[PDB]
């Protein structure tokens, strides 16, 4: 069934006590009291701070740090196709045979 | 049909036939066990709530709990022929297994070093 | 300290009237207080409490110690921290626990079976091995230079 | 396909073993045949860093496809007819493949049946 | 605000599948005292038919009417 | 717009 | 090492001649200088080791040993003032007294050249050891734990002094490095079999080896916290410390003797992290993770190849800062609420929000998250024992898994979940306590990143 | 998020929207303090429907054990308001 | 959550139980609402065929097939409310649920971020110390001879009393506390 | 810089190139203002810093050590002889460790380098890197944590046995 | 942010930015598989033939007679 | 998802592969598409199941 | 998604849907989780409790 008249009692005086309870926790107009330009230019100057700077320390690093140090930056070679030039040497590589061409 | 029970999946009450058993024994029994916590939760909110309250709530079952499992082993125990043979199979048996895999193991690999068939490549640091 | 010897656990009660003070001990009903089986295996007079893990406790009570969903003052099971809510459960499952299991090692034994079968009768396409030139790249795939290599020949078909 | 139906659900020994292919001698048949021409060299493939997987009968196809990527980047789009001229080539390569296996497929229908008169 | 809720008078469910509910029901000898409360789903915004077709061919009309144009534009820049 | 205390514990230190 | 030993000593008159109120500031100011110069004998240039007299020496293994016992004892002291607070003036100078014995003790024990003095060093420190566990620990229970500790020490130190006398007998000295130039192989007699026990035991009992371990959860679980983080972070160290400068006159018996220990390690580091999974004692599940941690020191060290012991040499300093800075975090929640059972406190997370981030990266530290020195330690230690024996991995697979299980259950216990919060008395952090927690783990931090400075006599 | 915080005005008149939209109650003699079981003559499992309806309007679930003694639309209004603590 | 359980449930209690569960899971089944609220008629006709049953012993062995029955039927993965047991979102906030006690160790530069709002933590806290001895006093008063006691607490009788042990219940963390 | 004999590389092949389409290729273009907003302010600063540092030039000198006797001259309790050549065969252990790093860096910069071909174009270094390590293998393996000049010794004079009870079986 | 009021019970009001871009990209979907199976249908229904093998002839093979 | 799904399909298809698995990997991407369309008529087709107050 | 197209319309109908062993193995994750994630924890977390520890 319902709840006992004493239930009933019970939670009303509950009721009167928390809803003034949640009432309190509500600020003030002065709470918290504290202790005291166009866009893209916000973009330019994150990219000065947060890309040019940090950039001109890595390249510092790795063109005086790294690149004079054996085997530390290593690449795979470039492809070599028949029919270049090669800059180093000036050697032309000699061109394929023929294989006779086909149509699908 | 049917739902059988096993140690990890218990019977649901609803299907527990001591659930369904409203005879004053049984009633006179969960009144009981309702008193009994009822006093234990009111001894355990008058301390909750009291203002004067410093320090946190002291815990005489969870004290209890923790003795149980520590300090009272030992003087509880009692050696029997179940206790001394799980004691030595359990303490001793698995030294014995995992002496003979890495004896065996490394006998054989001595073994092979002796005579050359062991391939030891490019193996330089240990 | 509060706990006096009388207030912590202690030996296998013996008579029916220390089995009485040892449920007054543990805030038990004296025919709801039982102990381990004496084995001596250290339990003593620790109440030997049902196997459900904290799981199947009412989820909706105001527990003392919520997370535990336990009330304060009552007795702990033994293996309490096996039966914590982030460990063991044993609550009812829709399905029979021997089902489920038939089902799950029937299912990967039928699985592991029929790999077998589709090993021993792989799908392939009606097509030759694939060609390579000289000697099968020979030299490419790192064979020595100076030994000549056995000659690998294939036709225009 | 219908040749796994066939080796299986069926006689095998007039179906090809797919790992023993050829199985026959290369002359079996053919008179003079021909030894498979490979149009790029071993340092031209080396050069191109073809993978050893791309270096097969089809690489000069497959050297001036990277030659035109290379080349057209950062237009990517404008290598389809040197994509198409290698996918062909491949094409022709798969299907020499497929006269292999059907190659066999006879011969051993052959000898099936020659061997039938022998006894 | 304060929210203004609409009349509870509308919700009829008269045209919309719950009435094929309550016909249903009526020939066994029972009736759906909530089916009212339900009938918001079925009626004003909420009514119609969502086809799975209607769903993925979203956008296909402005998206076929593009693909027109543009292939009217390579059709004529080459 | 009504704006409620949160409770934290003390953070200062 | 006169210029690190004289200054230490010199702390005993500063403590008693200071005032009441500036003991605690003057006893840690110098203690932390005295750190500062014990990393003088980092300074090493050569391959020679440091021969400062006949008496002290420091070498690759020495030193890493003398630094952390030098930076303990400041952080000791910081962790005794709050429990020691409500004690008379010359109880807490008392105190003072027995924690820079220890640090006295322990720097000569590791720069000792002679095996005797060595061994007189080495059981000297039980004597304030067992005062501090027993006239400062909390519970009745302390007075067990100091027998337990005294007596599983003596009973193996007695034959490794009749073995030290026999070794002295037969060669004429003691001197360490004489023993190795001069060392010659022995034969595989019974009495040398026995001879290598009494060498080895001792040193197998402080560890602790597996079987002979009761003796240091009992300890731990006993004592106060700075005996507690001594106990962890060095006197254990003292076993592995002594079992790799012994064992360079007993080959080639360790080939075969060294069996029955490296089975206890790799089967008894299974048995005492598994324990940790069912401990409800905080202070002992820690005590059981170290016991574990030593069984790995106590393999490698047996299979004695270059791998072996330079990973036990990073795994004895870095389970010293984590085991010491876990110690430290266990005691600040007790000196709270005053019991160490982990399940009654719990959420603090909600609280003591710094507080459990120093919880996680200890915790993190503790199943040795990379590049941590304490993962680099027990790697290597792994490679070498799949050298040993490629079975060993299914030893350690297995240990490594159950110690991620339970050094993220004590993280998830008692920092996460909702807040027990009938525990009013949860005062804020101490800057005290957090400074103590960071001068755990910069170090742990900054070892990380210069791993060379505690590799060992191999590498 | 964007759900506005609710309020007892706001409880109440959707608290006697659903109960409007039931059949068996006739709206004109339901008013805020109407027994259910007395007033407006429904049996119990009357009431169970009524709370199954309560919680899929506002989206959650009562407990059977509080659901029960939930005898008057009041008293449902100030259960939801106690849940949610709304207080004005 | 509000209301502690009783020593047992009632014949009725366990019944009107089954029927809750009993539609839930149905909907679980159904989904579409024309579909759930037919077969929810349906559900309500099997209950009241045997509402009238003044066996008693019979109207145990009904309860006993229903529940079997139910069991077997059971949708294996039921709806459940995203802030109930089992939902993806119960306790979703406990990690935010501050008890007020945390306020005491404020600083005081912390707690003058707040001058009004720690002024009337203040009335409450005077409020709740002085009742205190009258809400102990009241509970001892009302204990009942007999043993037979449960977690039903009594009201403030007087005036100017408050129910005795209100200020866990009162003062707890709102459901979203932040 | 470094040596190029003791770190050699290949000279570098670069192609053309030899652009077909006519898009700018933006690579180029980032390339040019990298140099210009990138390259070259760095390269300033690093001029002033290698100014500074020729205005304070200091020099530093690798040490020479002179050989001693070998452990094969030392008189067995001869701590005095024993150790100085003791600790000379540690020096050489410790260069030997040196000289397998750089076979392995070459090794390995060179597979980088010849990618796909490194099967076949890494054949010098697969061989010398298979090389100095059997003799590493024959100088230090199974020596354990406690190796040293004599234990190194004993180990060749076993070895040394062997290989003339083989030959002389021969 | 543009503060759409809730509504009870009846569908809300759609902003015309939530439907447009909705639909956008819904046209932009199908323009581009429409646009690209029209250029690029073979890698959906293949490009080559498919041969026949049972059609090749025993000279094409070098089948030998029996 | 064309470009990558598609290719692994004709892989699958066309090569020397267990039979089972070449099964089993077609029958779940058949059940993908039954998934997807699982959440497509749930979610977005249908009539409304949530809540009434809708924002 | 024919199939699941029409074996969702299917739910429209006002049929009851059963639970067949096969959808409760496809609900209940092949009872994978319900297994494991009980008997594995619980042999592994006694044997610590009443071997290790305690024994
Ligand atoms: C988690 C790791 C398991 C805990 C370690 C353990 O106690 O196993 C010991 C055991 C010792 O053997 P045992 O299984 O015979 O130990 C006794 C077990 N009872 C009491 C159940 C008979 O080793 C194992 O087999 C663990 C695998
Ligand atoms: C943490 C890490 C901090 C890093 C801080 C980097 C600061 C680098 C300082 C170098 C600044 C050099 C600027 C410069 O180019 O001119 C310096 C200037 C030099 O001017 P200059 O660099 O423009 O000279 C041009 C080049 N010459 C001289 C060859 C024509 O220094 C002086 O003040 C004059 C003394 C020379
Ligand atoms: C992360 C790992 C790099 C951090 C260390 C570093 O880059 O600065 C040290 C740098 C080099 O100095 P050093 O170590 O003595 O020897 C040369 C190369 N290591 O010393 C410097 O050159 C200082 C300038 C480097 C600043 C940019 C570093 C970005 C990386
Ligand atoms: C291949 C078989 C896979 C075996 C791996 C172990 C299974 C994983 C067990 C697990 O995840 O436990 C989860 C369990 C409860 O989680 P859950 O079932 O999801 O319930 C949530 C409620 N919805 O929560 C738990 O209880 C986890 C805590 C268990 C801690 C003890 C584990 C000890 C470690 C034993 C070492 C061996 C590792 C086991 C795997 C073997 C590998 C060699
Ligand atoms: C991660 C973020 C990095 C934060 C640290 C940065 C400080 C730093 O500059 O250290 C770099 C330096 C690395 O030098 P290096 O070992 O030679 O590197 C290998 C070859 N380049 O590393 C160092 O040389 C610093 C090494 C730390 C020195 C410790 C300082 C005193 C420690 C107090 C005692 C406590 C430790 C007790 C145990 C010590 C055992 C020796
Ligand atoms: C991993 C470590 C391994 C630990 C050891 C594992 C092996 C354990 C088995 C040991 C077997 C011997 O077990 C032996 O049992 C007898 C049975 O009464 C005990 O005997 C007990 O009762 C007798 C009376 O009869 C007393 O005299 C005795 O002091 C008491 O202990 C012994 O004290 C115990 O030593
Ligand atoms: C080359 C690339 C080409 C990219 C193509 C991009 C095309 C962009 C078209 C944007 C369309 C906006 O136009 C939009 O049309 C739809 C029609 O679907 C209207 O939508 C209306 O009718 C449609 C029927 O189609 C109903 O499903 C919808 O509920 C209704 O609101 C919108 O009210 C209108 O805003
Ligand atoms: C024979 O070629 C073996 C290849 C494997 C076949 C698996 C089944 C693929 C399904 C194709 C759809 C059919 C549409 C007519």
């Amino acid at each position: 069934s319902g709840y006992t008249p004493d239930e009933k009692l019970r939670l009303q005086q509950l009721r009167e006590l928390r809803r003034r309870w949640l009432k309190d926790q509500e600020l003030s107009p002065r709470e918290p009291v504290l202790p005291p330009v166009f866009k893209a230019y916000r973009s330019s100057l994150f990219a000065v701070s947060h890309v040019l700077i940090p950039m001109w320390f890595v390249h510092y690093y790795v063109k005086y740090h790294m690149a004079t140090k054996p085997y530390t930056i290593v690449s795979s070679k470039p492809r070599i196709f028949p029919g270049d030039t090669i800059l180093e040497t000036g050697e032309v590589i000699p061109p394929m045979r023929d294989f006779p061409d086909q149509h699908h | 049909s049917k739902y059988k029970p096993a140690p990890l999946a218990t019977l649901p009450s609803t299907l527990d036939p001591a659930e369904y058993d409203v005879s004053p024994e049984t009633r006179r029994a969960q009144v009981e066990r309702l008193s009994i916590r009822a006093r234990l939760k009111r001894e355990y909110l008058l301390q909750y709530n009291d203002p004067k309250r410093v320090s946190h709530i002291e815990d005489p079952a969870l004290i209890r709990w923790t003795y149980a499992r520590s300090a009272n082993i030992y003087p509880n125990f009692r050696p029997t022929p179940k206790n001394s043979l799980l004691g030595a199979v359990a303490g001793f048996g698995p030294l014995i297994f995992w002496y003979y895999v890495f004896k065996t193991d490394r006998d054989r690999k001595e073994r092979l070093i002796q005579e050359g068939k062991l391939d030891r490549k490019f193996n330089i640091s240990y | 300290f509060h706990m006096t010897k009388d207030m912590l656990p202690g030996s296998y009660p013996r008579t029916p009237e220390e089995r009485a003070a040892a449920a007054k001990k543990y805030n038990m009903r004296v025919e709801d207080y039982e102990p381990y089986p004496d084995d001596g295996m250290g339990y003593g007079d620790y109440p030997m409490l049902p196997n459900r893990s904290q799981h199947e406790r009412d989820p909706w009570y105001q527990w003392d110690h919520s997370e535990l969903r336990m009330n304060w003052g009552e007795p702990i099971h033994w293996d309490l921290d096996m039966y914590i809510r982030n460990r063991v459960d044993t609550s009812p499952t829709p399905v029979s626990w021997d089902v489920m299991c038939k089902h799950l090692f029937g299912f990967v034994a039928f699985m592991v079976f029929m790999f077998w079968v589709g090993h021993v009768f792989p799908s392939y396409q009606p097509v030759g091995p694939k060609q390579y030139p000289y000697n099968n790249l020979y030299l490419e795939r790192g064979g020595d230079p100076t030994k000549e290599p056995e000659p690998v020949v294939h036709y225009d078909i | 396909g219908a040749h796994l139906t066939r080796r299986y659900l069926w006689d095998a020994s007039v179906e090809p073993d797919p790992e023993k292919i050829p199985s026959f001698p290369p002359d079996l048949g053919f008179p003079e045949r021909k030894e498979r021409v490979m149009v790029a060299t071993q340092q031209e493939m080396m050069d191109a860093q073809l993978t050893l997987q791309q270096r097969d009968y089809c690489a000069h196809y497959l050297i001036r496809l990277l030659k035109c990527k290379r080349d057209s980047f950062p237009n990517f789009l404008a290598c389809k007819h040197e994509q198409h001229d290698w996918d062909y080539c491949e094409h022709l390569d798969y299907v020499k493949r497929m006269k292999e296996f059907e190659r066999e497929r006879r011969l051993l229908q052959r000898k099936k049946r020659r061997a039938l008169k022998e006894a | 605000g304060k929210m203004e809720l609409p009349d509870y008078r509308q919700w009829k469910i008269e045209g919309t599948p719950l009435e094929t509910v309550q016909k249903k029901l009526a020939a066994r000898g029972l009736r759906d005292p909530w089916a009212r409360n339900e009938a918001w789903r079925y009626m004003g915004g909420f009514a119609g038919n969502i086809t799975f077709p209607s769903v993925i061919l979203k956008g296909f009309k402005w998206g076929f009417a593009a693909f027109v144009v543009a292939l009217g534009a390579e059709y004529f820049l080459d | 717009g009504k704006r409620l205390f949160v409770v934290k514990p003390s953070l200062y230190y | 090492m006169l210029k690190i030993i004289l200054p230490s000593l010199m702390l005993l008159p500063l403590t008693w001649l200071s005032s009441p109120k500036k003991t605690w500031t003057n006893v840690t100011s110098y203690s932390f200088l005295i750190s500062l110069t014990s990393l003088t004998l980092l300074w090493q240039t050569d391959e020679n080791y440091k021969n400062f007299s006949n008496m002290f020496s420091s070498d690759p293994l020495s030193t890493p040993l003398i630094i952390l016992t030098a930076w303990l004892l400041p952080l000791m002291l910081m962790a005794s003032q709050n429990h020691l607070k409500k004690d008379n003036n010359v109880l807490q100078k008392l105190y003072i007294s027995m924690l820079i014995s220890l640090q006295i003790l322990l720097i000569m024990t590791f720069s000792a050249t002679e095996l005797i003095m060595f061994y007189i060093l080495f059981e000297a420190t039980l004597i304030p050891t067992l005062i501090i566990i027993t006239r400062w620990g909390n519970q009745t229970e302390r007075l067990n734990a100091g027998i337990y500790f005294l007596f599983y020490t003596l009973i193996g130190s007695i034959p490794l002094l009749i073995a030290l006398i026999l070794i002295q007998n037969h060669v004429g000295t003691l001197n360490l490095m004489i023993l190795s130039f001069t060392t010659h192989t022995l034969d595989a007699s019974w009495s040398n079999n026995l001879l290598w026990l009494a060498c080895m035991m001792a040193f197998l009992i402080k560890m602790p080896l597996y079987g002979v371990h009761l003796w240091l959860p009992k300890a731990h679980v006993e004592a106060p916290i700075a005996g507690s983080m001594i106990l962890a972070a060095i006197l254990l160290k003292l076993g592995s410390y002594g079992m790799i400068r012994i064992s360079i006159i007993l080959d080639p018996l360790t080939k075969y003797m060294a069996y029955p220990f490296i089975l206890l390690s790799l089967w008894g580091m299974i048995m005492t992290s598994s324990i940790c999974l069912r401990q409800t004692d905080l202070k002992s599940l820690i005590a059981y993770s170290s016991v574990s941690h030593m069984a790995l020191v106590i393999a490698s060290i047996m299979i004695q190849t270059p791998w072996s012991f330079m990973g036990a040499t990073m795994l004895m300093i870095a389970h010293g800062l984590t085991s010491s800075l876990l110690f430290c975090l266990a005691n600040s929640n007790y000196e709270r609420i005053h019991s160490r059972t982990m399940i009654m406190a719990r959420g603090l997370q909600m609280v003591f929000p710094l507080m459990a981030t120093w919880w996680l990266m200890a915790s993190l530290a503790n199943l040795a998250l990379p590049p941590s020195i304490n993962l680099m330690g027990e790697l290597f230690i792994t490679m070498s024992l799949f050298s040993w024996s490629n079975f060993t991995i299914i030893l350690m697979g297995i240990n490594i898994i159950i110690t991620g299980m339970y050094s993220m259950y004590m993280i998830i216990t008692t920092q996460r979940g909702k807040l027990t919060n009938h525990m009013i008395n949860l005062q804020p952090s101490h800057t005290r306590e957090l400074t103590l927690m960071a001068l755990h783990m910069i170090p742990l931090i900054l070892l990380t990143t210069s791993p060379k400075l505690i590799t060992g006599l191999t590498m | 998020s964007d759900a506005p915080p609710l309020t007892l005005d706001g409880i109440k008149d959707r608290v006697l929207y659903v109960l409007k939209l039931y059949d068996k109650i006739d709206p004109e003699k339901l008013s805020v303090n109407s027994h259910f079981m007395k007033d407006l003559g429904l049996d119990s499992l009357d009431q169970v429907e009524i709370i199954m309806a309560m919680e899929d309007e506002f989206g959650f679930e009562i407990p059977d054990i509080d659901a029960e003694k939930l005898m008057c639309p009041q008293e449902i209004v100030d259960y939801i308001a106690d849940k949610k603590d709304v207080y004005e | 959550a509000f209301c502690a359980p009783p020593a047992y449930l009632t014949h009725q209690q366990k019944v009107l139980r089954l029927y809750k569960r009993a539609l839930r899971h149905l909907e679980s089944w159904c989904i579409h609402r024309d579909k759930y609220r037919y077969f929810a008629c349906l559900m309500r006709a099997r209950f009241e065929e045997h509402k009238n049953e003044k066996d008693m012993m019979r109207a145990t062995q009904l309860l006993r097939e229903a529940e079997e029955e139910f069991w077997q039927n059971q949708h294996p993965q039921p709806y459940i409310f995203p802030d109930s047991p089992g939902g993806t979102s119960f306790e979703r906030y406990e990690c935010y649920k501050v008890p007020e006690w945390c306020l005491d160790y404020w600083h005081p530069s912390e707690k003058a971020m707040y001058p009004d709002y720690f002024s009337k933590r203040e009335q409450w806290k005077k409020l709740r110390m002085e009742s205190w001895d009258r809400e102990v006093k009241q509970l001892q008063e009302e204990t009942s001879p007999d043993g037979i006691m449960t977690e039903a607490l009594p009201p403030a009788r007087r005036e100017g009393d408050l129910p005795p042990l209100w200020w866990h219940i009162v003062t707890r963390p709102r459901e979203r506390p932040t | 810089s470094w040596d190029k004999d003791v770190y050699p590389e290949p000279p570098s092949r670069t192609p053309a190139p030899s652009p077909q389409t006519s898009l700018p290729n933006p690579i180029t273009y980032l390339t040019k203002a990298y140099d210009l907003v990138v390259d070259w302010p760095v390269t300033l600063v690093r001029e002033f810093i290698e100014r500074q540092h020729a205005k304070n030039r200091t020099y530093y000198y690798h040490r020479q050590y002179r050989r001693v006797p070998d452990i094969t001259e030392c008189k067995e309790g001869d701590v005095l002889c024993i150790y100085e050549a003791e600790m000379q065969w540690r020096r050489d252990f410790k260069v030997d460790q040196e000289i397998m790093n750089i076979i392995q860096e070459r090794l390995k910069a060179c597979q980088q380098r010849e990618g796909e071909n490194y099967q076949q174009n890494c054949a010098k270094e697969l061989e010398q890197f298979t090389k100095v390590t059997k003799a590493y293998q024959d100088r230090y393996l199974d020596l354990g944590a406690y190796y040293s000049a004599r234990k190194c010794l004993a180990k060749q004079k076993q070895r040394m046995l062997e290989e003339r009870k083989a030959a002389r079986q021969e | 942010g543009v503060h759409i009021q809730p509504r009870y019970r009846e569908f809300p009001q759609l902003t015309r930015s939530q439907v447009i871009q909705g639909e956008f990209l819904s046209s932009l979907m199908w323009f581009w598989i429409l646009w690209r199976f029209w250029h690029d249908s073979d890698a959906v229904l293949g490009h080559f033939s498919y041969p026949d093998p049972s059609q090749w002839t025993d000279e094409e093979l070098g089948i030998p007679p029996d | 998802g064309f470009y990558s799904k598609d290719l692994i399909i004709e892989a699958i298809n066309t090569c020397n592969t267990n039979a089972w698995a070449l099964l089993i990997t077609l029958i779940a991407t058949s059940m993908t598409a039954m998934y997807s369309m699982r959440i497509i008529y749930f979610v977005t087709m249908t009539k409304p199941r949530f809540p009434p107050l809708i924002s | 998604f024919l199939i699941a197209l029409e074996l969702n319309n299917l739910t429209m109908k006002l049929s009851m849907n059963k639970a067949n062993p096969y959808s409760s193995f496809s609900t209940l994750l092949g009872f994978f989780p319900s297994i494991i994630h009980r008997i594995t924890p619980m042999k592994s977390l006694n044997l610590s409790l009443k071997t290790s520890l305690t024994l």
